[PDB]
């Protein structure tokens, strides 16, 4: 699936996000809900924003999710299978939401990394791409 | 947008000798079985639903030139109110043309297609924000 | 993925196609050619009707293959491989022609088959997304 | 579309005093290797081509409160000559959004990227059909 070229990166990219998942995850949905407002009602929340105590432990929980899919790069399909099944049959998200939120999490990236070049930028796209393949394919 | 003489006949002679009632019901059903999802929205009988939508179908018919300004209100409806995303609109529209080329069958040419997707395709943007 | 009641209607529709993969898979393409005109673009054809000459063959060679993949619904990614280099690396197709087919692909169908009810719609649309899912996975 | 004050400033603002010919450049180069499948519609130089592309978004927040006709045959271009996909478009101005949070980092909030976006997305649907 992925060279170990990309494992690299994607290696990289982890461990940072790693040490604030909060923090990063809470400024995806933060754009997120700033550039697809139809998103905002999958979700409970009074602030929408960055500093929204709701909107930072769930961003928190996207990006441990995010991470952790990392380290299971080589088997996505049984490691996401109860998020798959969450947002696939329980929650029934729009699968057209799944590429706004991934270009969401690249940005926060762009805006964070002191090196985001089309490589690094390719990988992580890669991974954000598998990662919402298995998430919208238990709908049906 | 341009309408040919044929592309408004054919459109309209659907809209008057055959049950679309019947044919938007159905359509939205597949819908809500093909595509799990936008049963979300609706969270009510698609039989009573299809007679408003085939309704505001029906005016867009009568009013083929300009239906962007005839859709300004079921757009914002749609958009701030439903929170529809604007990329599944298609989904129930495709539909309906299924339930029409399973209708007239061999009689659905690609030519017949091309006209009601042009009539949807027109339909889509003007309720897509 | 798949399950038996789908793997049977789909085993019921790869036998219709398989008749006559030509007259099916000339009718499938020449309506993605009337409806997404931006297709041709990849085919130097001088027919682009169902009659055309280069059409029914190359129509037939598309049938054959979402036959060949029913087969092997089990193992999709390993089967279409070959078929993904060369519509991603080779050819650089945009992924978005492939839900344009697809569609098309099931219109042609409900135009032949005698029962086309949401749950075969839903059958076959399963297969051929997750052909599509693979032809449009390999542009390196 | 309704330009806040504050976001006419924004987009105007950035297209004088930053560069956007480099980062238009370098917007494109990412494109083609991001989204391999772009090549394909250029069979040139990106650093040429940057300056005509950022020339044709400057005359749009010249006439921000107007681009669809402005564009008009820009998008026959793009259509019924290059054949571009519409639902591509997004491809280039979210990749030429990279590029500005990248030289930006903090200053390009949630909020200023949402400035951004809409822009693109009447820009978008300008130059698409
Ligand atoms: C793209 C990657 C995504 C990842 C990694 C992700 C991850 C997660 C995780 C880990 C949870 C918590 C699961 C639990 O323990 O119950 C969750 C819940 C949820 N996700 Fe996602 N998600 C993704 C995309 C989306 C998208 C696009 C939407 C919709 C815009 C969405 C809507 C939700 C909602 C509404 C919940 C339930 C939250 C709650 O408990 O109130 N997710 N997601
Ligand atoms: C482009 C084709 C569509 C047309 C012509 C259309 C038309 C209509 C009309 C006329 C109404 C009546 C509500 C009112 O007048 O206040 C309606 C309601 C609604 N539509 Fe659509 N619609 C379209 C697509 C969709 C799609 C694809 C979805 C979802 C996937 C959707 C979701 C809804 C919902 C949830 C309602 C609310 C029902 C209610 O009034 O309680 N519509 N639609
Ligand atoms: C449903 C998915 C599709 C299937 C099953 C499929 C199947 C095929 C097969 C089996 C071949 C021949 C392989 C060979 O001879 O090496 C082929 C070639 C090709 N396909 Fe597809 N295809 C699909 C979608 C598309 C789409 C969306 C486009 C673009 C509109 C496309 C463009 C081409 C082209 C240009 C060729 C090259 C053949 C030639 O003229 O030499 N295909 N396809
Ligand atoms: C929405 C952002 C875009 C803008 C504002 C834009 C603008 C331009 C302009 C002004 C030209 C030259 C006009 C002329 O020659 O008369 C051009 C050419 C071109 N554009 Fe775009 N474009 C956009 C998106 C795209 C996308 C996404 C593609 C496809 C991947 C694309 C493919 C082309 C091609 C192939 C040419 C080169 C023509 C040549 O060198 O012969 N454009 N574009």
């Amino acid at each position: 699936a992925f060279t170990a070229c990309e494992k690299q990166t994607i290696g990289k990219i982890a461990q940072v996000l790693a040490k604030s998942p909060e923090a990063y995850g809470a400024e995806c949905l933060a754009r997120l809900f700033v550039t697809h407002p139809g998103s905002k009602s999958y979700f409970e929340y009074k602030d929408y924003s960055a500093a929204g105590a709701k909107v930072q432990v769930h961003g928190g929980k996207v990006i441990r999710a995010v991470v952790k899919a990392a380290e299971h790069v080589d088997d996505l399909h049984s490691h996401l299978e109860t998020l798959a099944l969450t947002h696939g049959k329980k929650l029934l998200v729009d699968p057209q939401n799944f590429p706004m939120l991934s270009e969401c999490i690249i940005v926060t990236l762009a805006t964070h990394l002191t090196e985001f070049s089309p490589d690094t930028h390719c990988a992580v796209d890669k991974l954000l791409s598998a990662i919402c393949q298995e998430l919208s394919s238990r709908y049906r | 947008v341009h309408w040919t003489q044929e592309e408004r006949d054919e459109i309209s002679k659907t809209f008057q000798g055959t049950d679309m009632k019947t044919v938007v019901t159905q359509a939205l059903d597949r819908m809500f079985k093909v595509y799990p999802w936008t049963n979300r929205y609706f969270q009510f009988r698609s039989s009573i639903h299809a007679g408003i939508v085939v309704g505001a179908l029906q005016d867009a018919v009568k009013h083929m030139d300009d239906v962007k300004t005839l859709f300004k209100d079921l757009s914002k409806k749609h958009a701030d109110d439903l929170h529809v995303d604007p990329g599944s609109f298609h989904l129930l529209t495709d539909c309906i043309i299924v339930e029409l080329a399973y209708l007239r069958k061999d009689c659905f040419t690609p030519h017949i297609q091309g006209i009601w997707d042009k009539f949807f395709e027109v339909v889509i943007d003007a309720i897509s924000k």
